RNA sequence: ACUCUGGUUUCUCUUCAGAUCGCAUAAAUCUUUCGCACUAAAGAUUUCCGUGGAGAGGAACAACUCUGAGUCCAAUUUUUUGAGGCCUUGCUUUGGCAAGGCUA
């Protein structure tokens, strides 16, 4: 790294500039998030805080699973849950509907 | 108190340097070779007198030089004669040279010559080539410069900006081979009466040249060292008991602080 | 790392990511949590024993330990 | 505070005999040559056991330290002056 | 503080290299870095096909290297 | 296992097994001049793996000088084995068995009694001193026994602490003792893989004292270990020679950066040593503390209190630690019992390496055939049973179990020697305690009980009822050849038997003594020196016979040459009168006799090769050169044998059925010799015309010998006969100023003095000189009192020189008790040999 | 001694056909021009195709940037 | 890097001390030896000059230096993913497990 400066801010650009800003949105605004999972689930819910690492902490969060018989959505209700950030696949917010 | 000392090294030397005049300034123990403590307790047990050494009397009668027949075994003969075998051979090699050796306490052998260099400029560094040290006449898989070996950016030989040599070094080294008590940093204290000046004086060498009498004199002397070293008893174990602390307790005796000369003539008159 | 350090010597059984179980003494372990269990048996389902000794399994491979029985004497 | 216990045990196991398994679940048993500092070993006269159940013989190898999972050290080494 | 790889007892020696997806190479050692990367001459594919397909330089990432056999005595 | 012991780093179940895995077991010999400080290197080895065992401040306790003699005369005398469990740099454990071995010059039988069981060597050189005569003799005896060499230069403090030269001075005379080392090396061996550098790590640097010892890749681990990022073993190969660091770029030329920089051995290894030694002896109370606080020490106030000596070694121990740098050398540089099973079997197993047993046992494989070979016996101190002390070649060596032990004279067909004996104990021997073990495999060295009755110097311990064909180990081969030579009686004679058991036991206690029975009812033995035959006569009164013993005065050994060829054809015929020998006598040429015993050439050799040599090499005809019979008393003798005889003057075919009689005859007339009973050295014998007798009953057997001696006698007597003198070879070392009394002391016992010449770096001097070895009791005395004790000598055996006189002349007129003058030294020496032999008077010169 | 990285400099500098194996994608193949690379095996292919083993399918990628973490092994032609 | 022991000096008393108890070295008595006992040796006992260890009490100021103890790492090699989906057989604890073949 060549930069091993202390006061190290980077990380809040990479939340405001970065692709991570995404997630800031979320953040700030309390949009309502989905993220696609390494298990073949979905989750919706409201994301609070996160790192670099990716691993944020969704509030009232409502998981899809299909299970097979034949692919069938089967849906559970989070109130809160910590996501570790290696463990997705993808992270999306909410498509404006209007 | 006063039963302890600790002392700097800038003390020390000073206190070296001031009793120069009374210290031998050897280096080893190779000096008293064959003139050692073991080497005249072997000579003692031998009945045999080292040329500058005591001469003690007959440990026990025995057997004598002219009280042994001739044998087939000590025929004079058979014996080849090239150097006379003096009584140092007999101390220094006491069950090769000897019939019957008993109470040959061994002499301690060779010790590695001490090669210290002895400073004389202050105003030279400390490690210096000296001119009395023989030179060192002049005349490797080694890995090229193009290697890629880089040393990292903060590394530096350990100590860097330590001087090599302080100014005293030179005097701190010549310290390892001062003569005891100088070769010390701290210890505990002695009584006045219990340090001998001179006695390191007449473990050395019988002089040549002084007259009769003082080397007679040197040997008198080292004969009583070694009867002190031989006679030596341990110190029984008691019980502390203390005289003077004993006659503080009662009520007949008191204490002051008086100079020594009026205690002096206390004391005469007393005894008087 | 003293939550650990509690466990050592204690007899636990470990349970890798290919569903392997390992039971034996725990002896020590490292920041990358590589696991140094001795006098270790394998544990695999049709249940079956397979004893092994001092047992080297990496830190990647370590998904969840429990203790299984005290140190012995 | 740099090289763990095990990685003093796994190091002063090289001489004996040390049976490495594979994340591809191959076994391979054999006479250790050298261990660095990570789990990558260079064992000697393996004999190898495949997924199916086949043995082979190596003679030389160089396992890679990331694909090892687990491995049964010497039953010597219990006593070692670091696992002590 | 990634110490390179003990390979120096494989250079220039044929060599047999296991893939991660169950793969198998063949070919002789020329060099390694501090990944494990490592650069192979006169390289054989060695496919589980059953036919052997010579490439010769190829380079090769240590994540995907999964076990070195060597071929040659060394 | 069950014994108590003292408290170790290690526990002694690792110890047991690491004993079954001979890749990482170490057998390792320390050597070096004397008192170039070997002891500590085990014993401040001992300290670190046995932490209550600690130095006395103010006294070292040596730990190998066991010993009583060792212990108040400070030198010494007896190898004494350690068994340690040593870590390696990279936290490895090695089993390491180590041999502490005297450096005296009298005691070097010791060492080849360690040499033989080890794989390599580790050679201790004093920094100050340098490379002095046991370095020279041991480098030779130790690349002739094919074995691993490495060096440790130690005592590096006087360089710093007594010395006082320039870091970079210290460099140069580190890089010379390391050059002279290189130069004896390949004085004395072909081939160049034994390359001492530290670049190879094959040199260590130490100093024992205060707990020093580094190669050069111990120290840049020790940077390695501060600063993370270096890779300390090619850190290590830019940290000697004329290789320079270049600040500004960070890299290592082989060009100096400008002027005024420092090699990077001075700069990076050199400097800090310096730096740490004068902080601690000279700025303890001012700044001290601050450079261990850069150094990353920390001493407890009641610490920083201690005497400048023991402060100065606590803080080295702290700095550099264990001694890693020692076991990494001899972990690459030494090999393992296993891979050096090849050169012991080559080289010390008279089967043969191409035997089927020197096939088993070149692999030391620990499941084969027992095959144990013990070279010391160490006596209990009761002083009534020994133990032998060997390493197991192969099988596994079991308490209880019976053995069948082969002494020296063992062959396959003459197998009386053998016997069979019962292991009792097995004991691991560290220096002082012995851990007793149940059993001891292959590759290891065991201390054996049960075994001690049937040997007398060396041993090779197998099984019975297997093993069939098992040979033995050829007997120990030594540096010097025992001259000096008492004789011994009891003081009372009715206890003669047990002084004689006495002397038995001492015969097991001295690897190269050798007591013998002369033809007078004499007892003698021969010994190496003063200090040697001193403390075999302690031993002897002390330790193994508690009686009163009588010492002759000291005598040496002569030898019987010729210096001309015989006048007259000489002649003997057999009592029969029918067979008929005839025979001269003249010298070797000049330098064949060394060639003879030093084993340039044998008689095993095919005819074509042994004539090849003589001729090229001393101008033989091939008709001589081939016709060789035998070699001298021994197989290797300094004496020839040759037939002269005409094929046409007498029946070749029918000769050759005396030749195996006369080279009888020869060898053993050459084995007493006519004058003194001293052997022959340097003399060459023709046969001139050997008349036959065809009856095969009248020649052979008692008959033919006795005419062959009497003949030899005759030949040697008509060419003039000499007597020899062993002659000494002195090294002395003094101050420039004691060197003329050097030369004062030698020309009184007849000292010639080759060469006078400074030790580099140091203020001394060494005089080298001959002296003979009769006029050599009490030189040293006289070196040492003369100078007042500032100028030390050890004395060696060098070669034979003629003695002044002529032995057969009785014109000279001797008187009993005076020193004769040299004209006439060679007739007393004959006389009164022959007069404490007891032979007659006077020689009868005759036909 | 050849290093990776050096040997990868040459093949860009050479613009050869270089095919890139995957990581666990044993039928998926890629063969492309190489025309930079970094630090973390991150490469880039000017006229990238994909290769299969049973579709044998050449389906042209263009320009696309592979990263490190997915190639198998880099061959040529 | 936060908190808690332990101090040092001095006076007196009790016990053990064969450890150079003392980096010094006295005197007495008894025995033996020889001379013929200051001008001499050996052995033993004692007393004196005066020490170490431990323990105990008193009284003077330092109290946390030290001794200890309790209190910045997502891009190969370990902890910021090649993960998840399909097919057959034995047993289904009818949840699926085990092996193999696959697709990604
Ligand atoms: N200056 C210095 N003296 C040392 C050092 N190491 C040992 N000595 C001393 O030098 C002498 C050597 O004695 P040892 O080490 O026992 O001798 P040795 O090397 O075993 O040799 P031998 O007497 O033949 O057994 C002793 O006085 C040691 O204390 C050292 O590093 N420096």
């Amino acid at each position: 790294e060549m930069t091993p400066e202390e006061l190290q801010k980077r990380e809040e650009e990479e939340f405001n500039t970065g692709p991570l800003s995404v997630l800031t949105q979320s953040v700030k605004n309390n949009t309502q998030v989905l993220i696609n999972c390494r298990n073949n689930k979905k989750l919706l819910g409201r994301v609070k805080a996160f790192d670099r690492h990716c691993n944020m902490v969704l509030e009232n969060v409502k998981e899809m699973w299909t299970e097979v018989s034949k692919p069938v959505n089967k849906d559970r209700y989070i109130s809160k849950m910590f996501l570790r950030g290696d463990s997705v696949i993808v992270v999306l917010r909410n498509p404006l509907i209007a | 108190t006063y039963q302890r000392w600790q002392f700097t090294l800038p003390m020390m030397s000073t206190l070296y340097r001031l009793a120069n005049q009374l210290l031998t300034d050897l280096v080893d123990d190779n000096y008293f070779y064959l003139f050692d403590l073991k080497a005249f307790f072997t000579s003692k047990a031998l009945n045999m007198a080292i040329p500058g050494g005591p001469k003690f009397e007959p440990l026990v009668r025995d057997i004598n030089l002219q009280d042994e027949d001739w044998n087939e075994f000590n025929d004079i003969n058979k014996i080849i004669i090239r150097q006379p075998i003096r009584t140092e051979y007999k101390i220094a090699f006491p069950y090769l040279y000897n019939n019957l050796p008993h109470h040959v306490h061994l002499t301690w052998y060779h010790t590695p010559n001490v090669v210290f260099i002895k400073t004389e400029d202050p105003d030279l560094p400390a490690f210096y080539f000296d001119p009395l040290i023989n030179p060192i006449s002049h005349r490797e898989p080694l890995p090229d410069d193009d290697e890629e070996f880089e040393l990292p950016e903060f590394v530096e030989p350990f100590l860097k900006d330590t001087p090599l040599y302080t100014d005293n070094t030179a005097n701190g080294i010549a310290l390892l081979w001062a003569p005891r008590p100088f070769n010390l940093r701290s210890g505990r204290t002695r009584r006045a009466l219990d340090i001998p000046l001179v006695k390191n004086w007449y473990r050395e060498h019988c002089p040549a040249g002084q007259p009769v009498k003082v080397r007679v004199s040197y040997q008198k002397l080292l004969k009583y060292y070694v009867l002190n070293a031989l006679k030596h008893r341990p110190p029984k174990a008691q019980k502390k008991r203390y005289l003077f602390r004993s006659f503080k307790a009662t009520k007949f005796f008191q204490s002051t602080k008086l100079d020594w000369v009026e205690v002096g003539l206390q004391v005469c008159r007393q005894g008087y | 790392s003293s939550k650990m350090l509690q466990h050592i010597d204690y007899r636990m059984r470990c349970i890798l990511q290919d569903g392997r179980i390992f039971i034996g003494t725990f002896k020590a372990f490292d920041k990358h949590m590589n696991l140094i269990l001795c006098d270790c048996d394998e544990f695999r389902k049709r249940e079956e024993k397979r004893v092994l000794g001092l047992v080297l399994l990496r830190g990647e491979n370590l998904v969840s330990m429990t203790v299984e029985g005290p140190p012995p004497k | 505070m740099s090289i763990g216990v095990p990685i003093k045990v796994l190091h002063e196991a090289e001489g004996h005999i040390v049976t490495c398994e594979t994340n591809t679940g191959e076994v391979y048993r054999g006479k250790l040559i050298e261990a660095e500092d990570n789990m990558n070993c260079q064992m000697s006269n393996i004999t190898v056991t495949y997924r199916d159940g086949r043995v082979a013989q190596l003679e030389q190898v160089y396992i890679r330290g990331s694909k090892i999972r687990f491995l049964i050290l010497p039953d010597m080494l219990k006593n070692a002056p670091m696992l002590k | 503080k990634a110490h390179p790889p003990e390979l120096k007892k494989f250079m220039d020696k044929k060599l047999s290299l296991k893939l991660n997806g169950g793969r198998h190479v063949q070919g002789i050692l020329r060099g390694f870095d501090p990944f494990m990367n490592l650069v192979i001459d006169e390289c054989v594919e060695m496919a589980t096909s059953g036919q052997q397909n010579n490439i010769g330089m190829v380079v090769i990432r240590g994540n995907s290297i999964i076990m070195l056999e060597a071929l040659e005595r060394v | 296992m069950e014994q108590t012991l003292p408290v170790t780093v290690y526990e002694m179940d690792f110890l047991a097994d690491l004993m079954d895995n001979s890749e990482l077991i170490r057998n390792v010999t320390l050597c070096g001049h004397l008192h170039h400080g070997k002891t500590c290197f085990v014993d401040c080895l001992i300290e670190q793996t046995h932490p209550e065992i600690r130095k006395r401040y103010d006294q070292d306790l040596c730990y190998t000088d066991i010993l009583f003699t060792e212990q108040e005369r400070g030198v010494g005398i007896k190898s004494t084995p350690v068994t340690v469990v040593l870590p390696d740099t990279k936290g490895k454990s090695y089993l390491f068995n180590i041999m502490d071995t005297p450096g005296h010059v009298n005691f070097s039988d010791e060492v080849t009694a360690g040499l033989r069981i080890s794989d390599g060597v580790v050679l201790f050189i004093d920094a100050a001193e340098g490379v002095m005569l046991n370095t020279e003799r041991l480098i030779k005896h130790a690349v002739q026994e094919r074995l691993a060499v490495t060096v440790c230069i130690n005592k590096i403090d006087r360089l710093i602490l007594e010395l006082k030269l320039p870091p970079t001075d210290a460099y140069y005379k580190l890089r010379h003792i390391v050059d002279e080392v290189n130069g004896l090396i390949s004085m004395y061996s072909t081939d160049e893989n034994l390359i001492l550098s530290p670049l190879l790590g094959n040199v260590c640097f130490s100093s024992s004292q205060y707990s020093i010892c580094f190669t050069l890749g111990s120290f840049a681990k020790i940077y390695a270990d501060t600063f993370g990022d270096i890779n300390y073993q090619e850190f290590a190969k830019r940290l000697w020679g004329d290789i320079y660091f270049n600040p500004k770029t960070r890299k290592f030329t082989k060009k100096a950066p400008t002027s005024s920089s420092q090699r990077s051995f001075v700069e990076f290894i050199l400097e800090p040593l310096y730096k740490i030694l004068a902080q601690v002896v000279g700025d303890v109370d001012t700044s001290l503390p601050r450079t261990l606080d850069e150094l990353g020490i920390h001493l407890t106030k009641e610490e920083l209190k201690l005497n400048i000596r023991p402060l100065l070694r606590l803080v080295c121990k702290k700095f550099f630690g264990e001694f890693t740098g020692f076991v990494d050398m001899c972990v690459q540089h030494i090999p393992s019992p296993k891979v050096g099973a090849k050169p012991k079997i080559e080289h010390t197993y008279t089967g043969g390496v191409d035997s089927d047993l020197g096939e088993a046992m070149s692999d030391c494989d620990p499941d084969g055939p027992l095959m144990c070979h013990t070279t010391k016996m160490y006596s209990t101190d009761d002083g009534v049973q020994f133990h032998a002390f060997g390493r197991v070649l192969s099988g596994t060596i079991h308490a209880g179990q019976p053995v069948k032990v082969l002494g020296e004279n063992y062959t396959l067909e003459d197998e009386e020697d053998s016997q069979i004996c019962t292991v009792g104990r097995l004991w691991i021997s560290v220096a002082r305690y012995h851990i007793e073990v149940n059993r001891v495999p292959a590759g290891n060295w065991v201390l054996i009980e049960g075994v001690d009755q049937p040997i007398v110097k060396t041993a090779t311990i197998t099984e019975p009822r297997g093993n069939e064909e098992a040979q033995i180990f050829r007997p120990l081969k030594f540096n010097t050849t025992s001259v000096i030579k008492i004789a011994v009686e009891p003081v009372n004679p009715s206890e003669l038997p047990k002084m004689l058991d006495g002397l038995r036991k001492v015969n097991k206690s001295y690897p190269s003594l050798t007591t013998k029975v002369e033809e007078s009812g004499e007892h003698v033995i021969l010994g190496t020196g003063e200090l040697y035959l001193d403390c075999v006569m302690h031993d002897l009164r002390k330790m193994y016979s508690e009686i009163d013993i009588k010492v002759a005065d000291p005598v040496v050994t002569f030898c019987e040459t010729v210096v001309e060829t015989s006048s007259l054809k000489c002649f003997a015929e057999t009592p029969n009168k029918k067979n008929k020998i005839t025979m001269i006598a003249e010298p070797l040429e000049k330098g064949l006799a060394e060639d003879i015993e030093n084993e340039v050439v044998q008689i095993t050799w095919n005819r074509k090769k042994l004539g090849e040599f003589f001729q090229t090499k001393y101008d033989w005809d091939l008709l001589a050169a081939r016709s060789i019979w035998a070699f001298g008393p021994d197989a290797t003798g300094p004496n020839i044998l040759v037939d002269d005889t005409l094929p046409s003057e007498v029946d070749k075919a029918l000769l050759g059925s005396v030749k195996d009689s006369i080279v009888q005859g020869f060898q053993w007339g050459t084995r007493e010799g006519p004058l003194c009973d001293e052997l022959i050295r340097n003399v060459k014998f023709k046969i001139l015309d050997a008349v036959v007798a065809q009856e095969p009953l009248h020649r052979g057997g008692g008959q033919i010998i006795p005419t062959a001696r009497r003949v030899v006698y005759s030949a040697f007597l008509m060419a003039t006969p000499r007597l020899m003198e062993p002659y000494y070879f002195v090294e002395v070392q003094a101050p420039a100023d004691c060197v003329s009394a050097v030369y004062t002391v030698l020309a009184r016992r007849r000292g010639h003095v080759t060469q006078d010449a400074p030790i580099p770096g140091s203020p001394l001097y060494t005089i080298k000189a001959f002296i003979p070895a009769i006029d050599s009791f009490g030189f040293e005395t006289d070196l040492r009192t003369h100078t007042q004790g500032q100028a030390f000598s050890l004395s060696v055996f060098h070669h034979w020189q003629i003695v002044p006189g002529d032995p057969l002349d009785k014109s000279i007129v001797i008187r009993p008790l005076e020193p004769q003058p040299a004209p006439h030294l060679a007739r007393e020496f004959m006389i009164k040999t022959r007069r404490r032999k007891g032979l007659s008077e006077d020689v009868s010169i005759s036909k | 001694m050849v290093q990776p990285i050096n040997l990868i400099f040459r093949y860009l500098q050479n613009r050869s056909r270089i095919q890139v194996w995957l990581y666990e994608q044993v039928n998926m193949r890629i063969e492309g021009c190489i025309i930079g690379f970094d630090e973390y095996m991150n490469l880039v292919l000017d006229d990238a195709e994909e290769i299969h083993s049973k579709t044998k399918s050449r389906k042209q990628l263009g320009r696309i940037m592979l990263k490190g973490d997915n190639i198998t092994l880099l061959q040529s032609v």
